[PDB]
């Protein structure tokens, strides 16, 4: 079952998978953690104890 | 803020010179230099830098230390003819210790520790 | 380094010298107090559970 | 996996018995010989895709 | 796009499961009755 | 998990050599040489290997030592590739270990060599590290003081082999001048060594006309263009004590030597400068190869000898071809007699099969020396430093075009010249020295 | 800052892409004969020398208790005269082609090879086939080698590292074929003969277990023709007696154990600690290669050991714990060994042992990315250095066809190395090291080496 | 010269500091002392 | 290594952790540890009883 | 910059050569300026079409069908590119 | 120019185009770069949206988990009708 025939293209543009050419999950949801922390602090400050 | 940096610069230089003059006048009554105050037991960078010196310099430093300790035990000072020759700001340890500290700073930015430990006597 | 200049053994076919030149894979332990498991027995030991 | 006797067969004989028993099983799973014919042709063709294999590991 | 027979099987199974869920929903007790029963469960704490 | 692909199976398609092959060159690459405007000569040879080797050859070694700076080349072998004006020792070590490169310092009897070996992708880094560690080296006090101990055990271990000691005493006896100085000195010679001694030696040996940059697998135009600002050197050529062959004889007293070693040597006229004389000397070295270990566990038995070890050194203007043979302590005169008989039978003529065998042995040694990139770079650098050119093709042609009559004439001219004779061991049996140097006359 | 002396280079470890080095690397051609013997060449375009030889998937593992030592005795006997050439005829003919014959016999691999020039390929093929197929195996030469082996056995004439590693294989692989030494016991040498040598060569030196690998200056078609003329008469292999059936029939077993070889007046203290590693075909063998590079090695003739990237090398060099040490990664057909071997004395043996155990267990928890990038670059550079010598190219061709079943391309090897990251290193270290049994072997002045319970306790941390 | 002298000299970099995994493994000891105190005192169903 | 940095760790390690002891000691060599444990028990229970005795 | 909307000869040649070597049948040393596709490189019509499409991708070009049919060698393609003001 | 440079033909990658500022893959180099104002503003807006959603949801979680019918019938049964 050979597949390497006629200018295999996967390898030709394999450079497109450059790590900096990829989808970054580090900044996928920016500011979300700070928002969660602020929401937790607001809840504990207003609703929980008083 | 480099403006104010250079600004303290001369106030910092003035206080540094005044402090050095007063302490060196206190230092020269025992024959000590500024570099003689640094202790290998207190500082491992000084302990490593003192290991990098030629042995005659270490002999001279040990002689000055013993002379000062004898003077302190006697509650005396140097004679005036001997006191006039003292130069407490002459450097023998500063470049060696500076290079040791620069090496330790350069190793710490890559995660490496210092290749020397503290001194243990047990 | 050579073992004659470093370990400096006695010369001869003594019992220790035979195992030094060619150790055997059929090691016999003492089994009066503990019987061994079959060799190559895998898995995390049951003594942690005990 | 085959049996130990089949394991002892020559490569040519091993593959021959493999193909023969495969045809036997295809008859055994067949509704009819008439159903078995196209299955036989396909089974013959599949071996034809392996005729020129040389690397004994992949073989 | 993509052709997943797994997606087809999922669609059919979801159809069946949701039909069953609808049947389960059809015979439930009154919301008034449910609330009163829960308040009975809430009155014993 | 991570990769779970079995190595018997091919890994997935993105493990491809999609980057295509560079076309191979039409002919075998030639050595291209030039000179910088500072005067440093640069020679390089292109290879298809993925390893680039850069070596820096400086005239010096034991021939440039003085009684004050005695053993400085051996100290320079250890103290090299340490703190420079631009980098600390830690930074240079980490910069070598980051790209997987290796460094060496190697001191000959008339040169010192410094080299960095790396892959073809890090040739600029290797060149910059090598140039910075050679040109801008600091040689601090504490580092040399701490390296002196390891220098002492390396010399003490290298003097355990009796062939090294015999080679030292043979070079002392054969030459007067630079080549007679001792390379592998006693450990106690460097007991009073300091960094000032090494700095004095380095200041003596360093000069732009005494430095050669040799590279393997590096483009020449790129190498000259990027090494012009790095190898701009200044300095004066310290006078070289030119050596002359005089011959003679000596002795060594060794208290616990279980064997007894005898050295016999002659002068190869012309040195490394003459291609034909060096080729004939290599053929003579191969003709003296009695027990060459061409097969595992083969036991060639000699009546008297325990080991035979010939050599052929080719320095600038003069050489030293000869043979060192061991033997039992009570059979030293027999060792001398057998060595004289072997050289005399060589002078009586070589017979076709021996000539072809020795020519093939010399060709195999010559071609196996330059098989790898560091060996080829070292050969190019040494040949350019000694002569001004690399002539391995001419050396192979000289080896192949050698007749038996030429070799017989060469040995006949050798035995007329006064020889060099060195003994070794707890010498309790020896023929008298006057009759030792009579059998070739 | 110097302008020309400070560009291009910096001590910050960054990943390097070795893809442009693949454009000019040569290709391997493999041809399988009807005998079952594979002929594999790799032509270097302007090479003048050639390494060529025969690699065999056999050795000390596939012997029995009765003939243990036959394969090692074979390399004493095989070069002492054939049925077509005498000792002197072989010596003259090898001398005239300007090369040397050589032989290695492992636990699972054997090679006989020649390093010649390019004009002597056919002569080397003919000579190698002549020793391999038509040897005399004379009883007088057998008696002439038996006494020499018996003298060197009585003298205990052995390297210290080989002594320690043989003890390590014997105690880690108890009651399995890999626990035997290559040399064999004294009794088998004292009762060896020509019949056992003939039977071993007849059983194991067959077509599907033999690779003729040549590198340097060599044409593939001409080597195919020469191999079909010379090595065409080797017997084929029965399916019931293949290498895989023998591996299944007698499998390897790892046992956590301890041995020391104590001497009354020795100076050094050599010791090795190993864990059960990976086989050759395990995909975790590439991270074990990276981890072995991360541990590294050091000997005290170097003076830059305190500036090493490796933390174990730094600790041993700074505190002076050992005169020399090295980390090893041994791979076999169905098991492996991973660990550190070192040489010390009796006053520094416990601290060296603690440094080994603490650096091995540390890789399960904390691994930084700079160390992994550095080790990947060093391992790829080490692989490129083996491409420079045709002997290593031929050795790798023979080994890769014997143990992987195929020639792994350089692009696949670089891609498999580049897929290793810090999480993979932590996972592989957790699989192989953490809270596992180990094998400990020592020899020499070993009275202060800690026992097995001390080593077993330090394979895990109670603080996490 | 252990303490504030280490940070004045520049010896405390982003490197040589504990990692996030190290701090989490140390930070996992917070639950152990809580569970140990609750085991020792046993205030059952005391959470408001 | 960590017990090499503090004196109190070193003394405790030397005299409690890594102290060499004959391998063939039987259960007649347990009287000392038991006597020490009984002294500690007597001291603890006596200190506790002294808070209520007059 | 350079060129009235056109690029240099040299980078075009280098890009064409780099694209060309992406075939298993191809030995690298035989690819050179103005090289025959069929007679020299031994690539079929499917390979020529694939190479045309690949070069179209590399240079971002939409080549007309007739001009593509005219392409039968390396030099022809290079000179065609050397006529394009629309190639990147 | 292009943030990605392409080398082709296995050419030696330019030394000026290597370093921490350049990351290469398949011979093609991309730059590791950071923008201060962009990232700060992105974090601000994302945090604002997240907190908005979280607080609006927490004010109206009962009216979602149970139905309005269920919640208000529960209030009527438990907390009066008027
Ligand atoms: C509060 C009382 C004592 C304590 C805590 C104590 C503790 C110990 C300990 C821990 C040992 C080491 C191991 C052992 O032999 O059990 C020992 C050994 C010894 N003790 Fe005691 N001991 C006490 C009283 C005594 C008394 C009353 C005597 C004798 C009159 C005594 C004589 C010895 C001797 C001779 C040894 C050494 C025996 C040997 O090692 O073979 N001890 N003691
Ligand atoms: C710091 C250590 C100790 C303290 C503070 C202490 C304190 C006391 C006190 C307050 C009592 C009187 C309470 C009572 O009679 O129950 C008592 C009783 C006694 N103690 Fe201790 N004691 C100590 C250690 C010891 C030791 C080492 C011994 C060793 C034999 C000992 C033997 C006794 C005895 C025999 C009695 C009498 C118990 C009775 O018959 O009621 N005590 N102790
Ligand atoms: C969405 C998809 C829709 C359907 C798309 C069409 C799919 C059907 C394809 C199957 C039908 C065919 O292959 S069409 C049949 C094509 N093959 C032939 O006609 C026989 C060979 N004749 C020749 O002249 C040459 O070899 C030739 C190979 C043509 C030229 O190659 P070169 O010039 O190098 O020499
Ligand atoms: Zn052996």
């Amino acid at each position: 079952m050979p597949k390497v025939v006629g200018f295999q293209w996967e390898r030709y543009e394999a450079w497109r998978h450059h790590p900096l050419l990829q989808f970054n999950k580090r900044n996928a949801f920016p500011g979300v953690g700070i928002g969660f922390a602020a929401f937790l602090a607001y809840v504990a400050y207003d609703k929980s104890q008083p | 803020t480099s403006l104010l940096k250079q600004v303290a610069l001369p106030v910092f230089n003035s206080l540094a010179t005044t402090y050095r003059s007063v302490v060196g006048a206190k230092l020269a009554k025992y024959g000590l230099r500024f570099d003689d105050l640094q202790d290998p037991l207190k500082d491992e960078d000084v302990a490593e830098a003192l290991r990098r010196l030629p042995p005659d310099v270490v002999v001279a430093r040990n002689c000055r230390l013993r002379r000062a300790l004898d003077l302190s035990c006697k509650h005396e000072a140097l004679p005036k003819d001997l006191l006039e020759k003292q130069t407490p700001e002459l450097s023998y340890l500063q470049d060696v210790l500076n290079e040791v500290r620069a090496e330790r700073r350069e190793r710490a930015q890559l995660g490496a520790p210092a290749p020397y430990t503290r001194i243990y006597y047990d | 380094s050579d073992a004659v200049e470093v370990f400096k053994p006695e010369t001869g076919l003594t019992p220790t010298n035979r195992l030094s030149m060619a150790p055997t894979p059929y090691i016999k332990y003492d089994e009066h107090n503990h019987k061994r498991f079959p060799p190559g027995t895998e898995g995390r030991p049951f003594a942690y559970f005990v | 996996m085959a049996s130990e006797v089949v394991l002892a067969l020559p490569h040519k004989l091993r593959v021959m018995r493999m193909y023969r028993t495969g045809l036997k099983e295809l008859i055994n799973w067949s509704a009819n010989r008439h159903e078995w014919y196209p299955r036989a042709y396909a089974l013959r063709q599949e071996f034809e895709d392996s005729k020129a294999l040389t690397d004994r590991e992949e073989i | 796009g993509v052709f997943s027979r797994y997606y087809n099987t999922g669609l059919l199974c979801g159809v069946a499961v949701a039909s069953g869920i609808s049947i389960w929903w059809y015979n439930r007790e009154s919301i008034y009755v449910r609330v009163k029963s829960d308040l009975e469960k809430e009155g014993k704490t | 998990g991570g990769g779970r692909v079995e190595v018997p199976l091919s890994e997935k398609l993105p493990a491809v050599t999609e980057p295509p092959r560079t076309s191979t060159p039409a002919t075998k690459p030639i050595v291209q040489t030039s000179s910088l405007r500072s005067g440093v000569k640069v020679a390089s040879i292109n290879t298809v290997s993925p390893i680039s080797s850069l070596v820096l050859f400086v005239e010096g070694g034991a021939a440039a030592e003085t009684p004050a700076t005695a053993g400085a080349s051996k100290v320079l072998e250890v103290a090299a590739f340490k703190a420079t004006a631009n980098r600390s020792t830690f930074r240079l070590t980490r910069e070598l270990e980051k790209i997987g490169a290796t460094s060496f310092a190697r001191a000959g009897r008339d040169h010192v060599a410094f080299g960095v070996d790396a892959t073809r992708l890090n040739q600029l880094e290797a060149l910059e590290i090598l140039a910075d560690a050679v040109v801008n080296a600091r040689y601090t006090y504490w580092e040399v003081r701490d390296s002196l101990d390891a220098v002492k055990e390396q010399l003490a271990a290298q003097l355990r082999n009796p062939l090294t000691a015999v080679n030292e005493v043979l070079h002392r006896t054969a030459f007067e001048g630079g080549l007679g100085h001792s390379l592998v000195v006693d450990p106690s010679v460097v007991d009073g060594f300091t960094n000032e001694t090494l700095k004095e030696y380095v200041h003596s040996i360093m000069a732009p006309s005494r430095v050669v940059l040799a590279a393997s697998g590096v483009d020449h135009a790129e190498l000259t263009a990027l090494a012009t600002p790095l190898l701009n050197l200044h300095g004066n050529a310290h006078p070289a004590p030119q050596s002359r062959y005089v011959g003679g004889a000596m002795n060594i007293i060794a208290p616990t030597s279980s064997l007894t070693y005898v050295g016999l040597a002659f002068e190869a006229k012309g040195g490394a400068g003459d291609i034909k004389s060096s080729a004939a000397a290599s053929v003579v070295k191969a003709l003296l190869d009695e027990a060459r270990p061409t097969m595992p566990y083969q036991r060639k038995e000699h009546e008297v000898f325990t080991s035979v070890n010939p050599f052929a050194f080719a320095y600038k203007g003069t050489g030293l071809v000869g043979v060192v043979a061991s033997g039992a302590p009570g059979k030293a005169g027999k060792v001398v007699d057998a060595l004289t008989a072997k050289v005399q039978s060589l002078a009586k003529g070589v017979t076709d099969v021996q000539l072809a065998t020795a020519k093939n042995m010399a060709l195999g040694e010559l071609r196996a020396s330059v098989a790898t990139a560091p060996g080829l770079a070292a050969a190019v650098g040494s040949s350019v430093l000694a002569t001004g050119k690399f002539s391995a093709n001419e050396v192979a042609a000289a080896l192949s075009g050698l007749t038996a009559a030429d070799v017989t004439s060469y040995v006949n001219a050798m035995i007329k010249t006064a020889p060099t004779f060195v003994t070794y061991g707890n010498l309790s049996s020896l023929p008298r020295v006057d009759s030792i140097a009579k059998r070739f006359a | 800052d110097a302008n020309p002396f400070l560009r291009f280079s910096n001590p910050r470890p960054s990943p390097i892409d070795h893809t442009p080095l693949l454009s000019t690397l040569p290709e391997t051609r493999i041809t399988t004969l009807p005998n079952g013997l594979r002929v594999a060449t790799e032509a270097i375009p302007f090479a003048e020398t050639t390494t060529l030889g025969i690699w065999i998937n056999s050795g000390s593992r596939f012997e029995t208790d009765a003939n243990n030592g036959v394969a090692h005795f074979l390399e004493h006997i095989l070069f002492k005269g054939t049925k077509n050439r005498s000792v002197k005829e072989l010596e003259v003919e090898v001398e005239n082609m300007g090369g040397q014959l050589n032989a290695y016999t492992g636990r699972e691999q054997t090679c006989y090879y020649a390093k010649v020039m390019g004009k002597d390929v056919g002569k080397a093929v003919n000579i190698l086939s002549d020793i391999l197929l038509n040897s005399n195996l004379d009883a007088r030469a057998i008696d002439k080698e038996r006494d020499v082996i018996l003298r060197e056995m009585e003298e205990v004439n052995k390297q210290t590292s080989e002594l320690v590693f043989d003890h390590l294989h014997a105690t880690a692989f108890q009651y399995s074929p890999l626990g035997r030494t290559i040399l064999g016991p004294v009794e088998n040498i004292k009762s060896i003969n020509r019949d056992q040598l003939v039977e071993y060569m007849k059983t194991h030196y067959r077509g599907p277990r033999m690779v003729l690998a040549a590198a340097g200056a060599v044409n593939h078609d001409e080597l195919v023709k020469l191999a079909s003329d010379a090595f065409g008469s080797v017997p084929d292999e029965d399916a019931a007696t293949s290498v895989r059936s023998l591996l299944v029939k007698e499998p390897s077993r790892f046992t956590g154990s301890y041995v020391h070889d104590r001497f009354p007046d020795a100076s050094e203290c050599c010791m090795a600690v190993a864990f059960k590693g990976a086989s050759w075909t395990d995909p975790d063998s590439i991270p074990l290669m990276v981890m072995q590079t991360m541990l590294g090695g050091w000997d005290k003739n170097s003076t830059v050991g305190k500036h090493s990237s490796s933390a174990l090398v730094q600790t041993v060099a700074t505190e002076g714990l050992a005169d020399a040490f090295m980390a090893f990664n041994t791979n076999y057909h169905d098991t492996g060994l991973f660990g550190v071997y070192g040489v010390t004395d009796r006053d520094r043996s416990e601290d060296f042992a603690y440094a080994i155990m603490s650096n091995l267990t540390r890789m399960c928890f904390e691994v930084r990315d700079a160390d992994v990038a550095r080790a990947k670059n060093q391992l790829k550079a080490s692989l490129m250095f083996f491409q420079d010598s045709t002997h290593h190219v031929a050795e790798s061709i023979g080994r890769e066809l014997l143990v992987y079943g195929r020639r792994i391309p350089k692009a696949e090897m670089f891609a498999r190395i580049d897929a290793v990251d810090a999480n993979a290193i932590r996972a592989v270290a957790d699989r192989f090291i953490y809270d596992q049994d180990m094998a400990v072997a020592s020899a020499g002045d070993v009275q202060f080496v800690p026992d097995y319970n001390w080593f077993r306790r330090r394979s895990y941390w109670l603080r996490y | 010269p252990i303490g504030v002298w280490s940070v004045f000299q520049g010896y405390v970099t982003p490197a040589r500091l504990p990692s996030i995994q190290t701090l989490t493994r140390v930070g996992a000891w917070g639950g152990v002392v809580v569970v140990g105190g609750l085991y020792m005192v046993q205030p059952w169903d005391w959470l408001a | 290594r960590m017990h090499n940095k503090i004196q109190l760790l070193s003394v405790l390690n030397t005299h409690l952790v890594a102290y060499p002891t004959p391998m063939n000691l039987n259960y007649s060599w347990n009287g000392g540890s038991l006597a020490g444990m009984m002294l500690a028990s007597q001291m603890l229970t006596g200190i506790l009883l002294a808070m209520h005795y007059v | 910059g350079f060129g009235g909307g056109f690029l240099d000869k040299d980078s075009v040649t280098e890009r064409v050569l780099h694209v060309t070597k992406h075939f298993e049948k191809i030995d690298a040393s035989k690819v050179s300026p103005a090289a025959s596709f069929e007679k020299d490189l031994g690539l079929d019509s499917l390979d020529v079409v694939e190479l045309v499409m690949a070069l179209e991708e590399e240079f971002g070009l939409e080549i007309p069908d007739a001009e593509a049919d005219k392409i039968a060698s390396v030099g022809d393609a290079i000179n065609y590119i050397c006529s394009n003001p629309m190639a990147k | 120019a292009n943030a990605y440079h392409r080398t082709y033909n296995g050419k030696p990658v330019p030394p000026e185009l290597q370093g921490a500022d350049y990351i290469t893959y398949a011979g093609v180099t991309m730059k590791k770069e950071f923008h201060l104002f962009d990232t700060v503003l992105s974090k601000l807006i994302g945090a604002g949206a997240t907190f908005t959603c979280l607080y609006h949801f927490y004010l109206n979680a009962e009216e979602h988990w149970h139905g309005d019918i269920y919640f208000f019938e529960k209030d009527v049964q438990q907390n009066g009708w008027d």
